[PDB]
RNA sequence: GAGAGGCGGCCGCCCCCUCGCCCGUCACGCACCGCACGUUCGUGGGGAACCUGGCGCUAAACCAUUCGUAGACGACCUGCU
RNA sequence: CACCCACUAAUAGGGAACGUGAGCUGGGUUUAGACCGUCGUGAGACAGGUUAGUUUUACCCUACUGAUGAUGUGUUGUUGC
RNA sequence: CCCACUGUCCCUACCUACUAUCCAGCGAAACCACAGCCAAGGGAACGGGCUUGGCGGAAUCAGCGGGGAAAGAAGACCCUG
RNA sequence: CUACGCCGCGACGAGUAGGAGGGCCGCUGCGGUGAGCCUUGAAGCCUAGGGCGCGGGCCCGGGUGGAGCCGCCGCAGGUGC
RNA sequence: ACUAAUCGAACCAUCUAGUAGCUGGUUCCCUCCGAAGUUUCCCUCAGGAUAGCUGGCGCUCUCGCAGACCCGAGCCACGCA
């Protein structure tokens, strides 16, 4: 779609979400993934930490400053996971990579926008309830990430402001439902039209 | 003689030429590129400053092993030199061009070096003596220089 | 195959960009962790390496051989004239690090401080902060400054103060002041902003930052040594005398595979002029500097309570290659990076000092002031004149001038 | 509203229309004679240049000289009514 | 390799073209001189012994070490992450 | 083997002359399929190119000796004729 | 209906070493032929010009050049990099 | 060892374009067909002859050819695998 697709990363499996995102940006769609620290990975935490520590070992013996770049922020981990699913060495894959933006937490450009969800990549439906999993935020923090604490406090502040906005939305919807009772005799002419065509049960 | 890049109008223009001039082609090519587009008064001062090592020419193409200098920062470059022989030869050609301008009756205080070009002249052969009874060339690299100056102010 | 005999590698890999430091001043790179329980205080200062000398002191370390004994110890004198606070920076913690929220300078920025903003002060028209200082007096600008202080009070986590040295009080050629950000620790952001705002344009001496016999950290740039070979840069073994191409080289710079030269191989390049920090440097003394109450008071600089000699920290004939120390100074223990008159950053120790070597009170018995411009053998001018008596130059001085 | 606020909201005064919203009456508009790239964001972004009113500003960088805390050369630290 | 002396916390074993000769050295091996023992009629031979016996080139690309610079925020500078 | 002697070494440092360095002038040669960052794979069983990944930022200066199974010679060792 | 011409129908189409056929592919020279071409511009060379052929190649436009050149039927090679 | 930078038989010219079962090279296009590294013999084993595999030139025959258009009017080719 021509708009920008903003996805909430909480509760999303890493490679399941990255596969969906990679195909989206290849089709000319701009994708933004927020709360990359909320992304989950299947398998217990120690198992997934061993996978990344093995990644830390892979470095150029001659000059590690040229070797693999190990990015410790959860946003950059997800970004690199998506990059492994793109043809990033061609101009088409580089253009697709530029359509994707990743954030830890939710920055102010996207914290006032409704956030989408990919059911095909959610842990609740893609993982058996008895299987263990790890958090990308915890995994990144225990391998070199320096901003787990500050993102935690900023996410708490964002959630406090969103609760206030939601209680204004509830107060608005309560007033609107009350209004539909107050103007009932002069609305039923248009309500009956809606009901016979499926809208407004 | 056939100049390349004949002037847009050969009435506000003057030409100067030199063949088989005994200066290094690589040095003179860089010096000519520096004074290209310059006003004739600016170029004469600049080429005098090259002799005094107060302004350098930027060695842009033939820069293999050319050292760095602080005066290359005036240009957008890092390597520069002060080729004295290339500057003096171009100063004589600027003087000859200016006297040609006076003969054509056009004033010399509005002249700009719109065209300048250094070509390779036929090489002159000399001889050097090497280690195990061997002979190698010691060739010289002269050059042809042509220029066209035009009035614009 | 394996090398025959084990040997540790030459040179630490923790300083591997062995290159000329991009800075001359030496940046802090880590301020002490801010805890709001302590009182509001500064964490850093700027000094200038004046020179070295040695002291005599009584050791109070029980169980040691030198307990209740006199020792001599090399010390470094660091002239520290008071800094002048000229601005405040706020920082906000983000998921990408600290970023500068807002910077507010003061009115009446000194000329020596303003030279820092100009590569060529001679041809400059001295226009820096001429319009900024005007908003400290008008109405809309002053209200805007209040908004900047309020927004710093509610959005910033750590604040710092821009402070500059008074280069005019030093005997150096340089007149351009050194600016530095000094983090304010120990209190709420509102409290440290109130403190830092009332120290604007004020002088902060080295007394208020550092105290007697505490361990601090010295951050600076070492002495430059130019391009150097592997035997001087990395202190590798010199090859035998029979070597053909030369013996001050590393014989093997790598095996056939990995078919490249590794970053861990010692190679020739720039030596010295590296940015370094050294921790746990004890302050044996904070000098008082020259004063005038009725006469010129010079005594307190190098007069210990056992010496009782009217003399200053200045050696006989002045510090070599530096000049005369006239302001306050900090007498660190041991050596310190940098040449003479090299600007040094002094920082509060990040660690917690609990060892007996730290928190040990220092009581100087004697401060050497012989000439360092040769084998000096007299402490003062008066002692030298008393020992040698009159000379020919003085004999004719009283003859020509009666 | 500071996490990348590049945004959003509320009042007071003034000038305008009782029109723009739904169901009806009433006719008209190039009705271009079957035909595509039509419709929008958008007064889009970027570069010069001309005219037009108001408010305003009058600086640095590099070279050359110097320093030697630096240095192979560049670079760097410096000084110059 | 081995063996012994001595210290030591310990004196573990290996790979990298049996790492590493435009890095060295040339003691050994492995040319031409020569001596001895054995074999061969002889020229001569001997994983038998012994002695003397030219170690050449980097200024290219990369790697690496340092040194200027370059792209972008209009120019430029300071402080910084 | 012993005495003496010493930078052969422990363990390296400093100094001097000439270079190298930068500049004015002058100015070659070797070598060159195209070229030149890596890990693994398979492959004439040790890739600069190929596959898969790591990635990749103009133009350069002084060094350097890991690579180019670097150059120098239609291997002199061994075998065949 | 150039009978060495024209037309129809069906199946088929890998290729080193190698063999064969066709070439209105190309070079040079000789015999015939084109009442051939050419100082109102030959050969040669250059060309972001127009094309033809599966291809070998060829024709034509423009420029330069300044005196020779080509097609067809045979003949003969010091005939294609 | 030395005998003109040449010595376990100098240099110069010729015989001489010495011989080589060995190494290197071997020049235009399209179309059609298309292998062998096996047998036997050889002072034969990096080569030949010989058979085999290949191509080219054919020749001897066989089924017939059909109804101008349209329309078949037990038995269905020599022989081969
Ligand atoms: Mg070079
Ligand atoms: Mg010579
Ligand atoms: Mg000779
Ligand atoms: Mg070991
Ligand atoms: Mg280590
Ligand atoms: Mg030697
Ligand atoms: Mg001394
Ligand atoms: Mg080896
Ligand atoms: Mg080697
Ligand atoms: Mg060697
Ligand atoms: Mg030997
Ligand atoms: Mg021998
Ligand atoms: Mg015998
Ligand atoms: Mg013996
Ligand atoms: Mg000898
Ligand atoms: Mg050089
Ligand atoms: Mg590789
Ligand atoms: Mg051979
Ligand atoms: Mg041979
Ligand atoms: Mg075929
Ligand atoms: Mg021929
Ligand atoms: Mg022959
Ligand atoms: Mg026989
Ligand atoms: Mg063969």
């Amino acid at each position: 779609e021509v708009q920008v697709l903003v996805l909430d990363g909480r509760g999303h499996l890493l490679g399941r979400l990255a596969a969906i995102v990679a195909k989206q940006v290849l089709l000319g769609r701009k994708v933004v993934v927020v709360r990359c620290e909320g992304i989950n990975i299947s398998g217990n935490f120690y198992r997934n930490k061993l996978k990344y520590l093995a990644f830390l070992r892979k470095r150029m013996n001659t000059n590690p400053s040229r070797g693999p770049y190990h990015f410790r922020a959860p946003s950059r981990i997800f970004w690199r996971t998506v990059r492994g699913m793109l043809p990033h060495k061609t101009k088409r894959g580089q253009a697709a990579l530029d359509r994707l933006k990743v954030f830890d937490g939710i920055p102010p450009p996207y914290d006032k926008k409704k956030r989408m969800v990919v059911p095909a990549a959610l842990k609740v439906v893609r993982l058996k309830p008895t299987r263990k999993f790890a958090y990308l935020g915890r995994l990144a923090h225990e391998v070199g990430w320096k901003y787990q604490a500050v993102t935690a406090t900023l996410e708490e502040k964002r959630k406090e402001k969103a609760k206030i906005h939601y209680r204004k939305k509830k107060q608005l919807m309560r007033l609107r439902k009350q209004a539909e009772k107050n103007v009932e005799k002069k609305i039923d002419k248009y309500t009956e039209v809606l009901k016979t065509h499926g809208l407004l049960v | 003689v056939r100049y390349s890049l004949d002037p847009e109008n050969p009435t506000k223009s003057c030409k100067s030429r030199g063949s088989n001039l005994r200066v290094h082609f690589k040095n003179t090519r860089e010096t000519a590129q520096a004074i290209k587009g310059m006003h004739i008064r600016k170029a004469t001062k600049y080429l005098k400053d090259v002799t005094l090592q107060k302004q350098c020419v930027p060695f842009r193409r033939y820069n293999g092993g050319v050292g760095r200098c602080a005066q290359a920062k005036q240009w957008g470059w890092t390597q520069g030199r002060w080729p004295k022989k290339s500057a003096e030869f171009l100063l004589h050609m600027l003087k000859n061009a200016e006297s040609n301008a006076e003969l054509k009756g056009l004033d010399v205080d509005s002249l700009v070096i719109e065209h300048i070009q250094v070509n390779k002249a036929p090489k002159m052969r000399r001889r050097t003596y090497r280690a195990h009874g061997r002979i190698n060339p010691y060739m010289s690299s002269p050059c042809h220089i042509e220029m066209i100056l035009t009035e614009k102010e | 195959s394996h090398r025959k005999f084990s040997a540790p590698r030459h040179g630490s890999l923790g300083f591997l960009p062995r290159k000329r430091s991009s800075r001359h001043r030496g940046k802090v790179k880590s301020f002490p962790k801010d805890d709001p329980s302590k009182p509001v205080h500064l964490t850093a200062f700027l000094g200038y390496k004046a020179g070295m000398t040695h002291i005599v002191r009584e050791v109070d370390r029980p169980g040691s051989k030198v307990n209740k004994k006199e020792v001599v110890e090399a010390v470094t004198i660091v002239e520290t004239p008071p800094m002048v606070v000229v601005g405040i920076v706020g920082y906000v913690e983000t998921p990408r690090g600290l970023r500068t929220f807002k910077t507010v300078f003061a009115e009446h920025i000194s000329d020596e401080c303003k030279r820092r903003f100009y590569k060529n002060w001679h041809k400059s028209k001295k226009k820096a902060f001429t319009k900024y200082c005007k908003k400290w007096q008008d109405e809309d600008g002053k209200k805007q400054l209040e908004k900047d202080f309020s927004s710093m009070k509610k959005y910033c986590q750590v604040i710092r103060v821009i402070a500059h040295t008074q280069m005019r009080l030093l005997p150096l050629r340089q007149k351009k002041a050194h600016l530095m950000e000094i983090q304010v620790n120990g209190g709420t952001v509102a409290e440290k902003l109130d403190w830092a705002r009332e120290r604007l344009e004020q002088q902060v001496p080295v007394n208020q930052v550092f105290g007697q016999d505490e361990m601090i950290d010295v951050i600076g740039v070492t002495k430059g040594k130019g391009y150097k070979g592997v035997t001087s840069r990395w202190h590798t073994k010199k090859l035998p005398r029979k070597t053909h191409r030369g013996l001050r080289k590393v014989a093997c710079i790598g095996a056939w595979h990995p078919a490249r030269v590794a970053f861990s191989v010692a190679r020739a390049g720039q030596k010295g002029y590296h940015h370094r920090t050294e921790i746990n440097k004890k302050i044996y003394k904070i000098g008082q500097g020259y004063l005038i109450k009725d006469g010129k008071l010079i005594k307190n600089n190098a007069s210990t309570d056992y010496d009782l000699s009217d003399k200053s920290i200045n050696p006989l004939g002045g510090f070599v290659h530096y000049g005369e120390v006239t302001n306050d100074f900090v007498m660190l223990k041991g050596c310190v990076v940098g040449t003479k008159k090299r600007v040094l950053t002094l920082r509060k120790s990040l660690l917690v000092q609990t060892k007996r070597r730290a928190l040990e009170k220092i009581d100087l018995k004697f401060i050497d002031t012989t000439s360092k411009f040769g084998h000096g053998r007299f402490q003062t001018m008066e002692e030298k004149k008393a020992f040698m008596g009159p000379l020919k130059k003085d004999r004719i001085a009283k003859e020509e001038g009666a």
